[PDB]
């Protein structure tokens, strides 16, 4: 997820599927 | 079963809007609809 490289260069990436627990967060469904 | 298909690369992405969400803006439509009418999908409730 990224705001677009015309404005800035910061991405948030997000693992579809998992518990998070394997691998700020911010546990989802 | 989910957990026996999802072992195979099939995913089930969850919907944007949830379940709360939709049963809210079907309960702001019966609001308006018995409140208003037919006003407030035209403008002004
Ligand atoms: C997912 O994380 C939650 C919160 O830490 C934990 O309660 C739960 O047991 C975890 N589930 C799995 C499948 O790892």
């Amino acid at each position: 997820i990224t705001p677009g490289t015309n404005t800035s260069n910061q991405v948030a990436v997000l693992y579809q599927g998992v518990n998070c627990t394997e691998v700020n967060v911010f546990q989802t469904r | 079963l989910i957990c026996a298909q999802k072992f195979k690369g099939l995913t089930v992405l969850p919907p944007l809007l949830t379940d709360e969400m939709i049963a809210q803006y079907t309960s702001a439509l019966l609001a308006g609809t018995i409140t208003s009418g037919w006003t407030f999908g035209a403008g002004p409730a």
